[PDB]
C-alpha cells in the first residue's frame, strides 16, 4: 500500500540515515516479491526449491538496490549541506544501478543501469519539487 | 450453420448488447451480458475445428468469470444502499470488483491473455465481430458510472495495455494475433480517457472501430491470415496492398491520417488536467505499434516478394461476392481528419 | 447462533470442494454445500426460494453434472418486527413476475429458447 | 453481519479454486456453480431481509440464467472431450500467446 | 440472382434436384489407353455430361474467350519438354505436375458445381484423387525430389479434404507392352520417348495404392482392354450397383449448401494452391513476376471486369 | 459474364440522388425561412 | 568517423532502444497459452488491485 | 542496374511460428494452412 | 462539460427544436465541399477494388455516393453548430450568474507596469 | 425444529438398519475366497436441464392468477408455454429425439 511510502517520506532528507535506508529496503523487498510471484505464477521453473530460490534471489535483489539508493543519497544530501537537490537523488540511483549491476555481475547492465537509474532519482526529486503528478485527478 | 440459425444468433448478440445499453437497472444489464455471452459462442465456433472449439472454451470461461464477478458487485452495491439503478456505485470494493470485471471483459491487461488466443483460433469474420462489436457493451457501462471510477486503477490497467499491446505485437508474424494486440493498445489508450472526458472514449472508440473494419475487410478479401501469405497479395492485386498499407499508415496514428485524430484529442484533454507524464509515455509506446505496423507495409506493398508459378490460374478469376462499405470504411479510415471539430456531436 | 453454524459448515464444504479432488468428490462436496446454504436459506424464511434451491439447483443442474462426470472416466436481531398479513410476502414478490415483470419474461424465454439452438448447433460437431 | 461474511468468504474461496486450476475443467465448471451458488444465498438473504417484495424475482431470474451458462459449459467441455479423450486443461495448448 | 444465402432461404434447395442418376463418376486409365472413348460412351448412354480430362490449359477455356493463352502467361511448362527432358535442370516436371494438379482441381469444381446446380450427373478423366499416381511414377524414375512430394502432399491434403469422392471408379487395365504397342502406332515423336519403367511405375501406384483405398468408400469396376470395348454392360453395371458405403447418402441439405458456396466462388477452390512455401521449381521471382503481371493485363479484355473492357467490344461501361 | 445494363437499377440510383438533392434543397429553404421568423430579420 | 559515428553514436540511442524493446517483446510474448498460469495471474492481480489501491 | 527486390533467403525470416525465435520458441510450429489439426 | 445530463434533453433528438433559431450552414460550405470530395474519393475506391475503369465506370454509383455523403454532412454539421452555441450559452449565462468569480481586471497601462529587462548577449 | 428431528430420526433409522444388515453376516466365518460416450444421453440429460429452467420459470402460477391484472398474467403465462412448445420443437424437427 501506500504505508511504506508514508514512512519513506515522513523522514526529512538529510536526517536519520538508518530509517530511510530500512524504509527503502522494504520498498525494495515488497517490489521484489509481486515480481517473483508474477514471474512464478507465468513460469513454474521446474519445482518448490527452485521457485523458492528464485524468489528469495529477487527479492534480496531488490532490497540491496533501494538499501543502497536509500543510503547513498541520504549520505550525500547529509554532507552537502544542499538538501531538495536533484543532484543527491542522481548519486543515490546511479549507486543503486552499480549495485544492481554488481549482483548480476555484467559491466554493461552495472553501466546502463547506473546511468538510466540516476535520471529516474533525479527525475522524481523534480517532481516532488515542482509537484508534477503521475496520476492526476479530473480537475476539468 | 443454417443462414436463418447464424442470422438469429446475430440478432441476438446485437440484442444482448442493445438491452446493456437501454437499461437502467442492474439486472438487466447482466442479462444483456448473459445473452450476448450466449449468443456468442456459435459464432465463434461457425467453422468447426479443434482450435475453434478450444478458443470458444477459453473465451467461455473469461466471460463467465467477468459476469460472475459483476453479479457480485451488484449484489454488494445493492447490500450497501438498496439501489438497482446504474449510477454512482456507493461503494469502493463494489466499484473496484465491477472495475476488474468490466475489464476482463475488455480484454485491458492484466486480463489481456485471452484476446490473442481466441483471435488466432477464430476465422476472421468471427475475429472481426469479436474486435468491433464487443466492445460496446462494457465500454458503455464503464462510461456511465465514469465519476466513481478510482483513476489510479483505470490509468495503471489504461498504461499497462499500451505497453502490453506495443511490446506482444512487436513479435508476431500472425494477422490475426497483430490485430489483438493492436485492440489491446488502442482499448488502453480509450480507457485512459474515460476518467476526464467519456466523449473522447466514444470518439476512439469510432476512430478504431472503422480502422478495424477497414484492415479486417482488406484481410477477407486477400484471404490471408500470415505475413508470408499477405506478401503474394500484390502479384494478383496491387491496389488491395496500397490502400492496406495507407490503412496502417492511419492506424500508426501518422498525421494527416484519421488515425492521429483520437490522440491527439486525447492528449490534449489530459493536458487540461494537468496530466503531462502519461500522455507522453503513451505516445512514446504507440510508437511500437506504428513500428510493426510499418513492418507488414514493408512485407506488403512498399517490396515485391517472391511469388509462385500457380498463381497464374488466380489470374483468370474475379471476387464472386464484394463486401459494400469496404471504400467507405478506407476513406473514413484515412481521411476525415479536417472533420475533426464534428467531435461536439457528442458522437 | 444456528445461522452462524450453518454459514461455517457452508464455507468448510466450500474449502472441501474447492481443493478440486477427484471431481466426483468434489460435486459430492458441492451437494452437501447446496443443501446447507438451502438450509441456510429457509431458516431465514423463504421457504419457496429455500426449495427452489433444492429442487432446481440440486435435482436438475448438479444431478446433469454428475450424469456427465459419470460418462467420463449475531444473528435474530436485524429481523423484521410486524406480521405479513394473510399472506407470504414472498410468494408474492415471486408471483408478482407475471403482472410487474413482463419485460423479464420475455427476455428470460428468448435467452431460453435461444440457449436451446446453441446447445444443438454447439454439439452438431460435423 | 458475520452470515453476510460467510456467505462472500466462501464466494472468494470459490474464485479462488476456479483461478488455481490445478486440472480437470469439470473442477472449473463446479467453482462457477459454487460461486453462482454463494451469489444466489447472499442476494435472497439481503433482498428477505430489507422486505424489498418485488425484487423477490431477481433469484430465480439468476439461478435460470446461470444453469443456462452451465448447460453451454459442459457441452463445451465434452466436445473437448470428444477431440482428447480428456478434459485435461494442459490439452488446450494449440493457441498460444 | 446469383446462389447465395438469400436463395437458399427462399426457395433454393439441392436435395430435391438429386433423381438417383446424379452419380459423379470418374474413368482411370494407364497412359494411351481406351478410357477416353469408354468415359464419352458412359456419357452418351446416360444422359450425363462428360468432361474431357483437363490438361495445361484447361483454366483458359472457361474464362474470357475459350482460346488459349501463351505458355509463359498460362501453365509455364510443357508435356512435350517433359517427355524429351524429364530431368530437366530447370524443375519443368513438378511445375508441370503442380499445374496439373491445380486444373483438376478447378476441372472438379466446376463439375460439382454443375451437378448440384442441375441435378445431372457428369463423367471425368482422372481426378484429383487419382492425380498422385503420376507424382509417384516420376518420383521413382528421379525426374522429382523428395521435397516436391512433400509440397504436393501438403496442397492436396488442404484441397482435397473439402470435396466429396466420386461414387463409382471404372479402370481399364492395359498390359505394359501392349500400351507400350500403342504408343508407337501413335505416332507422336515425344511419346515415344516413355521407358517401360515409367509405365510400370504408373500402373503399381495405380494397382497398389489408389485402387484398393478407393475400394474402401466407393465403388470399383476393374475393366481390362476387351470388356471396355461394350458399353453396354459397363452401363448394367453401372446402374446395378448402389451407392450406400460412401460419405454421399450422409449429406443433408445444409452440407450441399456449403459445398455450393465452396465450388463456385474459383478463388477460394484454388487458395491454398499458392501457399508460401519455396521450392526452386516452383517460386518465382519478382522482376519475372511482376513482368509477366504486366504483360497478362496487356492482353484484351483482361484488364477490366468481364463485362467492363471497351476494346473487347462491352458497352454502356459508365452505366454499369 | 454477358450483361446489359441494368435498367431497373439505374433507375432507382438516379431516382434515389434526384430525391435526395431535392430534399436537401426543400429543408434548407424551410430552414431559412423558419431562423429568419425565429429571429425577426425578414 | 569509426569510434564515435559508426559505433558508439550508434550504439548510444538506437541500438539500445532496439535491443531493449526485443526483449521486452520475448518477454511478453513468450506464453505457453496454459491457462493455468493465467487465471493464477489472474488472482494475484485481483489480490494486488484489493490490497494496493484503497 | 536493377532495383533491390527480397528474394526467397529474405522472405524466410517472416515465416516462422513468431519473430525473434529463441531456444525456447525454437521447437514452435506455424499452425496448419487451413487452421485444422489432423484427428489422429 | 458533460452535457449529457443537461436539464430538458430530450433523450434520443438528434436536432432539438429549439436548434432551429441558428442560422443553417450554406450548401457551399467548405465542410459540405469536402464530404462531397469524400464521397467521390469512395466512389473511386470503389470503382479501383472492383476492377473498373476507376474514372467512368459508374455515373450513378457516384453521384449516389457523393449525393449521400452531403446529405449526412449537411445535418452533421447543423448538429455540431447546435452543440456549440449550447457550450457558449452555458459558458455566458454561468459567467453572468457567478459575478465573484470572475471579477473585472482593474486595467493597467505599460508605462506602470514594471517589466524585466533581460539583454541578449 | 420439528422437521431437523424428522430428518435426523429417519436417517438414524436408516445408518442403523443399514449397518446391522452389512455387519450381522460379518461375524460368521467363511471362506472369504469404456470409451463410446454416448452423445444421445448427453443431449437427453441437457434438454431436462433446459426443461427444467423452464419449469422453475412456470412454478409461481398458483399464486400469479390472483393479481386483478388477469390478462397479462395470463399473456405471460401462454408466451411461456408457447416458447416452452417452440422450444420442444425445434429440438423435434432438427432430428435431436432420435435413438
Ligand atoms: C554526442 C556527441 C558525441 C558523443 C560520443 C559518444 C560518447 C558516449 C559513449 C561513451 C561510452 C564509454 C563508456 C561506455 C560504458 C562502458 C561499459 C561497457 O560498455 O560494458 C561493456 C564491457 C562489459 O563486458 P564484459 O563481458 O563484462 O568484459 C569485457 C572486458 O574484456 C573485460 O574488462 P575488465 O574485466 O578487465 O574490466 C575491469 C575494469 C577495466 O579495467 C580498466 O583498466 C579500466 C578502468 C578505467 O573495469 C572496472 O573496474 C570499472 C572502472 O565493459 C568493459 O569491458 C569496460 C568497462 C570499463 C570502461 C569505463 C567507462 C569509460 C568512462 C565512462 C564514463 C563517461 C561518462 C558516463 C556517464 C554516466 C552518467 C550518465
Ligand atoms: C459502428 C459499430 C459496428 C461494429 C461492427 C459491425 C458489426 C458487423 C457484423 C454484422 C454481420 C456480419 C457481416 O455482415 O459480415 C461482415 C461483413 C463482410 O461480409 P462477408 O464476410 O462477405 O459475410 C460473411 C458471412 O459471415 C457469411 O454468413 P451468411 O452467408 O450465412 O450470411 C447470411 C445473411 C443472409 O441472411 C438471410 O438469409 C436473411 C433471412 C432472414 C432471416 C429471418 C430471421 C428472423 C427470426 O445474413 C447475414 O449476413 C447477417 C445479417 C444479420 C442482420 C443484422 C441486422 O462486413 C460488414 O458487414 C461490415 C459492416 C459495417 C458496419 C455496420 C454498418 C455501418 C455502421
Ligand atoms: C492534402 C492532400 C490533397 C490531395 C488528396 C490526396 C487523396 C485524394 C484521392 C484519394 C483516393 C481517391 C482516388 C484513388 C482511387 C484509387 C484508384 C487508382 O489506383 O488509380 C487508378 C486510376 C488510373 O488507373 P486506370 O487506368 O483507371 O486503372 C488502373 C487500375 O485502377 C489499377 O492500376 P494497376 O493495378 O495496374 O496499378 C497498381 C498500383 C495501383 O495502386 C494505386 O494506385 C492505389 C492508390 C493508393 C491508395 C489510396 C489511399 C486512399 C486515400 C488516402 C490518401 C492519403 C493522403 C494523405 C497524404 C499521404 C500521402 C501518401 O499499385 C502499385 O503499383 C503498387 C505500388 C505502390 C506505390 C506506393 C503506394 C503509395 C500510395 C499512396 C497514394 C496517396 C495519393 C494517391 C493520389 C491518387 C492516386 C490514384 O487513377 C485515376 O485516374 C483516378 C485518380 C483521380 C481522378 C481525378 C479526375 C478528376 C478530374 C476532373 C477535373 C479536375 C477537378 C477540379 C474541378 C474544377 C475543374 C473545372
Ligand atoms: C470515422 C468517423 C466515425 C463514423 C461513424 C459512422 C458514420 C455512419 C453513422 C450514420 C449516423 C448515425 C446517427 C444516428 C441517427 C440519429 C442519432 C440520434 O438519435 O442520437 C443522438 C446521438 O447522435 C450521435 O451521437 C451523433 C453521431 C454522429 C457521429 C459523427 C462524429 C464523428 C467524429 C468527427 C470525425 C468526422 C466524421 C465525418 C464523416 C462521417 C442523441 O444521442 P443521446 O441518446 O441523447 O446520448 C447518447 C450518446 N451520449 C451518451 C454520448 C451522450
Ligand atoms: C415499440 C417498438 C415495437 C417494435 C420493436 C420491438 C423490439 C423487440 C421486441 C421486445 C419489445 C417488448 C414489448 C413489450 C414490453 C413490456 C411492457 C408492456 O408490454 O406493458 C405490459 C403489458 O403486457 C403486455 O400484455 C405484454 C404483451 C407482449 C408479449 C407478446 C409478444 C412478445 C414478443 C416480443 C419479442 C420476444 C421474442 C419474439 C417471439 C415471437 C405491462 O402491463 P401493465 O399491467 O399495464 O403494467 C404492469 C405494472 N402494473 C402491474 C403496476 C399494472
Ligand atoms: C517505454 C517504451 C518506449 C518505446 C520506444 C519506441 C521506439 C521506436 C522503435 C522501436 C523498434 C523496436 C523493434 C526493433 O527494432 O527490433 C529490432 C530490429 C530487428 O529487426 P526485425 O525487422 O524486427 O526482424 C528482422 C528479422 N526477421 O532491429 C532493427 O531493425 C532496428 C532498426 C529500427 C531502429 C531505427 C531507429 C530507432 C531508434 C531511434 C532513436 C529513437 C528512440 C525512441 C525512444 C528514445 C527515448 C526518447
Ligand atoms: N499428371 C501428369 N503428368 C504427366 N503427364 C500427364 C499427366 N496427366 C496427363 N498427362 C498426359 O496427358 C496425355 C494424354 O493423356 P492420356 O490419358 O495418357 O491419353 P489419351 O487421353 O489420348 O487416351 C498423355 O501424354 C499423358 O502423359
Amino acid at each position: 500500500a501506500k504505508t511504506l511510502l508514508h514512512k519513506y517520506s515522513d523522514i526529512p532528507e538529510g536526517t536519520e540515515c538508518h530509517r530511510k535506508a530500512y524504509a527503502s529496503t522494504s520498498i525494495g523487498g515488497a517490489t521484489g516479491l509481486i515480481v517473483s510471484a508474477y514471474s512464478i505464477a507465468l513460469k513454474p521453473p521446474a519445482s518448490f526449491l527452485e521457485g523458492v530460490a528464485r524468489t528469495g534471489r529477487y527479492t534480496f535483489t531488490s532490497a540491496a538496490i533501494g538499501a543502497i539508493f536509500g543510503l547513498t543519497s541520504c549520505i550525500s544530501a547529509q554532507v552537502r549541506e544542499k538538501p531538495d537537490d536533484p543532484l543527491n537523488y542522481f548519486i543515490g540511483g546511479c549507486a543503486g544501478g552499480l549495485t544492481l549491476g554488481a549482483r548480476t555481475r555484467s559491466y554493461g547492465i552495472g553501466a546502463a543501469a547506473c546511468a538510466y537509474m540516476g535520471l529516474t532519482a533525479a527525475l522524481v526529486k523534480m517532481g516532488q519539487l515542482e509537484g508534477w503528478q503521475v496520476f492526476a485527478e479530473p480537475k476539468v | 450453420m443454417n443462414p436463418i440459425i447464424y442470422t438469429t444468433l446475430i440478432m441476438t448478440v446485437m440484442s444482448g448488447t442493445m438491452l446493456v445499453m437501454i437499461s437502467s437497472h442492474w439486472l438487466l444489464i447482466w442479462i444483456g451480458f448473459e445473452m450476448n455471452l450466449l449468443a456468442m459462442i456459435p459464432v465463434l465456433m461457425k467453422n468447426f475445428n479443434p482450435r475453434a472449439t478450444e478458443a470458444a472454451t477459453k473465451y467461455f470461461l473469461t466471460q463467465a468469470t467477468a459476469s460472475m464477478m459483476l453479479m457480485m458487485a451488484i449484489i454488494i452495491n445493492l447490500l450497501y444502499s438498496g439501489q438497482w439503478t446504474i449510477t454512482k456505485m456507493f461503494n469502493p470494493v463494489a466499484m473496484t470488483m465491477m472495475t476488474m470485471a468490466l475489464a476482463m471483459k475488455l480484454g485491458l491487461s492484466p486480463f489481456h491473455f485471452w484476446v490473442p488466443e481466441v483471435t488466432q483460433g477464430i476465422s476472421l469474420q468471427a475475429g472481426l465481430l469479436l474486435l468491433t462489436w464487443q466492445k460496446l457493451a462494457p465500454l458503455s457501462v464503464l462510461c456511465q458510472i465514469s465519476q466513481s471510477i478510482n483513476p489510479n486503477l483505470m490509468l495503471t490497467m489504461a498504461m499497462l495495455s499500451i505497453l502490453i499491446g506495443g511490446w506482444g505485437g512487436l513479435n508476431q508474424t500472425q494477422l490475426r494475433k497483430i490485430m489483438a494486440y493492436s485492440s489491446i493498445a488502442h482499448m488502453g489508450w480509450m480507457t485512459a480517457v474515460l476518467p476526464y472526458n467519456t466523449t473522447m472514449t466514444i470518439l476512439n472508440l469510432l476512430i478504431y472501430i472503422t480502422m478495424t473494419l477497414a484492415m479486417f475487410m482488406l484481410l477477407i478479401h486477400s484471404s490471408a491470415t500470415t505475413t508470408l501469405s499477405l506478401s503474394h497479395t500484390w502479384n494478383k492485386m496491387p491496389v488491395i496492398t496500397s490502400l492496406m498499407m495507407v490503412t496502417l499508415l492511419s492506424m500508426g496514428g501518422l498525421p494527416p491520417l484519421s488515425g492521429f485524430m483520437p490522440k491527439w484529442m486525447i492528449i490534449q484533454e489530459m493536458t487540461k488536467n494537468e496530466s503531462i507524464i502519461m500522455p507522453t509515455l503513451m505516445a512514446m509506446t504507440a510508437l511500437l505499434n506504428l513500428y510493426f505496423y510499418m513492418r507488414l507495409a514493408y512485407s506488403s506493398s512498399l517490396t515485391m516478394f517472391p511469388s509462385t508459378n500457380n498463381m497464374k490460374m488466380k489470374w483468370q478469376f474475379e471476387h464472386t461476392k464484394q463486401m459494400k462499405l469496404l471504400p467507405t470504411m478506407i476513406v473514413l479510415s484515412t481521411l476525415v481528419l479536417p472533420m475533426t471539430p464534428a467531435l461536439s456531436s457528442l458522437n | 447462533y444456528i445461522a452462524f453454524i450453518l454459514s461455517t459448515i457452508f464455507v468448510i464444504g466450500f474449502v472441501g470442494f474447492s481443493s478440486k479432488p477427484s471431481p466426483i468428490y468434489g460435486g459430492l462436496g458441492l451437494i452437501v454445500s447446496g443443501g446447507v446454504g438451502c438450509g441456510i436459506v429457509l431458516n431465514f424464511g423463504g421457504s419457496f426460494l429455500g426449495l427452489m434451491v433444492f429442487l432446481i439447483y440440486l435435482g436438475g443442474m448438479l444431478v446433469v453434472f454428475g450424469y456427465t462426470t459419470a460418462m467420463a472416466t449475531g444473528d435474530w436481531v436485524i429481523y423484521d418486527t410486524g406480521d405479513s398479513g394473510f399472506f407470504s410476502e414472498e410468494a408474492m414478490g415471486i408471483a408478482a413476475l407475471y403482472s410487474y415483470g413482463t419485460w423479464l419474461v420475455i427476455v428470460t424465454g428468448w435467452s431460453l429458447l435461444i440457449g436451446v439452438v446453441v446447445i444443438m448447433e454447439i454439439t452438431r460437431g460435423n | 453481519p458475520l452470515v453476510y461474511m460467510n456467505i462472500i468468504m466462501a464466494f472468494a474461496i470459490a474464485l479462488a479454486g476456479l483461478l488455481m486450476y490445478r486440472s480437470h475443467l469439470m473442477s472449473s465448471l463446479l467453482c462457477l456453480e459454487g460461486m453462482m451458488l454463494s451469489l444466489f444465498i447472499m442476494s435472497t438473504l439481503i433482498i428477505l431481509n430489507t422486505h424489498f417484495t418485488l425484487a423477490n424475482m431477481m433469484p430465480i431470474i439468476l439461478l435460470v440464467f446461470a444453469a443456462c451458462e452451465a448447460a453451454l459449459g459442459l457441452s463445451l467441455l465434452v466436445m473437448v472431450s470428444n477431440t482428447y479423450g480428456t478434459d485435461y486443461v494442459q490439452n488446450l495448448n494449440l493457441l498460444q500467446c | 440472382l446469383q446462389y447465395g444465402p438469400l436463395a437458399f432461404v427462399l426457395g433454393e434447395r439441392t436435395t430435391r434436384k438429386l433423381t438417383e442418376t446424379s452419380k459423379v463418376i470418374t474413368v482411370d486409365g494407364n497412359i494411351c489407353s481406351g478410357k477416353g472413348r469408354l468415359a464419352r460412351e458412359i456419357a452418351e448412354k446416360l444422359g450425363l455430361r462428360h468432361f474431357p480430362e483437363a490438361g495445361i490449359h484447361y483454366a483458359d477455356s472457361t474464362t474470357g474467350d475459350g482460346k488459349p493463352l501463351d505458355v509463359q502467361l498460362s501453365g509455364n511448362c510443357s508435356l512435350e519438354k517433359f517427355y524429351d527432358d524429364p530431368k530437366s535442370n530447370d524443375g519443368n516436371s513438378y511445375r508441370l505436375q503442380s499445374w496439373l494438379y491445380a486444373s483438376r482441381l478447378l476441372q472438379y469444381a466446376d463439375a460439382l458445381e454443375h451437378l448440384l446446380s442441375t441435378g445431372q450427373g457428369v463423367v471425368l478423366e482422372r481426378s484429383i484423387y487419382s492425380d498422385f499416381v503420376f507424382l509417384e511414377a516420376m518420383y521413382r524414375q528421379g525426374f522429382i525430389r523428395k521435397q516436391c512430394v512433400e509440397h504436393y502432399n501438403e496442397v492436396k491434403k488442404v484441397t482435397a479434404c473439402e470435396y466429396l469422392p466420386p461414387h463409382v471408379v471404372v479402370y481399364v487395365d492395359v498390359p505394359v507392352p501392349e500400351i507400350q504397342s500403342r504408343i508407337q502406332k501413335k505416332g507422336n515423336p515425344h511419346e515415344m520417348k516413355i521407358t517401360a519403367a515409367y509405365l510400370q511405375d504408373i500402373e503399381n501406384a495405380y494397382k497398389k495404392t489408389f485402387l484398393p483405398e478407393m475400394s474402401e468408400k466407393c465403388e470399383v469396376l476393374q475393366y481390362s482392354a476387351r470388356e471396355a470395348e461394350d458399353a453396354e454392360k459397363v452401363v448394367e453395371d453401372i446402374e446395378y450397383l448402389k451407392c450406400d458405403k460412401g460419405p454421399w447418402p450422409d449429406q443433408d441439405d445444409r452440407t450441399f449448401h456449403r459445398l455450393r458456396m465452396l465450388v463456385q466462388n474459383k478463388l477460394e477452390v484454388l487458395n491454398y494452391t499458392t501457399i508460401p512455401v519455396y521450392l526452386p521449381e516452383i517460386t518465382i521471382g519478382a522482376h519475372q513476376s511482376d513482368r509477366v503481371f504486366q504483360k497478362f493485363t496487356e492482353l484484351p479484355g483482361r484488364k477490366y471486369s468481364p463485362g467492363y473492357n471497351e476494346d473487347v467490344g462491352d458497352k454502356w461501361i459508365w452505366l454499369k | 459474364p454477358h450483361g446489359s445494363p441494368d435498367w431497373l437499377k439505374v433507375g432507382l440510383t438516379l431516382g434515389t440522388s434526384v430525391f435526395l438533392w431535392i430534399y436537401l434543397i426543400k429543408q434548407h429553404k424551410e430552414d431559412v425561412l423558419e431562423y429568419k421568423r425565429r429571429n425577426g430579420l425578414e | 568517423s569509426s569510434l564515435l559515428d559508426l559505433i558508439w553514436l550508434e550504439t548510444i540511442l538506437p541500438k539500445t532502444t532496439s535491443f531493449i524493446q526485443m526483449k521486452m517483446s520475448i518477454m511478453v510474448s513468450n506464453q505457453k497459452g496454459l491457462i493455468k498460469l493465467y487465471f493464477l495471474s489472474f488472482l494475484i492481480t485481483i489480490m494486488i488491485s484489493m490490497t494496493l489501491f484503497n | 542496374a536493377r532495383q533491390w527486390q527480397p528474394d526467397v533467403e529474405w522472405a524466410e525470416q517472416f515465416g516462422g511460428a513468431v519473430m525473434y525465435p529463441t531456444k525456447e520458441t525454437a521447437h514452435w510450429k506455424p499452425p496448419p494452412w487451413n487452421d485444422v489439426d489432423p484427428p489422429k | 462539460t458533460m452535457m449529457s445530463g443537461r436539464p430538458g434533453r430530450v433523450p434520443l433528438q438528434f436536432l432539438p427544436n429549439e436548434a432551429r433559431s441558428l442560422p443553417p450552414p450554406k450548401l457551399t460550405d467548405p465542410r459540405l465541399v469536402y464530404m462531397g470530395f469524400l464521397g467521390y474519393c469512395s466512389g473511386l475506391i470503389d470503382n479501383a477494388i472492383r476492377r473498373r475503369p476507376v474514372v467512368s465506370a459508374g455515373l450513378h454509383r457516384q453521384l449516389l455516393y457523393v449525393t449521400s455523403f452531403v446529405f449526412f454532412g449537411y445535418y452533421l454539421l447543423k448538429r455540431q453548430d447546435y452543440m456549440y452555441a449550447l457550450r457558449d450559452h452555458d459558458m455566458f449565462a454561468y459567467v453572468k450568474s457567478h459575478p465573484e468569480d470572475f471579477p473585472e481586471k482593474d486595467k493597467k497601462t505599460y508605462g506602470e507596469i514594471l517589466e524585466e529587462f533581460h539583454p541578449v548577449r | 425444529m420439528n422437521i431437523m428431528l424428522t430428518l435426523l430420526t429417519n436417517v438414524t433409522l436408516a445408518s442403523l438398519l443399514v449397518l446391522i444388515a452389512f455387519w450381522l453376516p460379518q461375524l460368521n466365518a467363511y471362506s472369504e475366497k469404456r470409451l463410446p460416450f454416448s452423445m444421445k444421453f448427453f443431449l437427453v440429460a441437457i434438454t431436462f436441464l433446459l426443461f427444467d429452467l423452464e419449469i422453475a420459470l412456470l412454478l409461481p402460477l398458483p399464486w400469479a392468477s390472483q393479481t386483478n391484472n388477469l390478462k397479462t398474467m395470463l399473456t405471460m403465462a401462454l408466451f411461456l408455454l408457447i416458447l416452452l412448445a417452440a422450444s420442444l420443437a425445434y429440438e423435434w424437427t432438427q432430428k435431436g429425439l432420435e435413438w
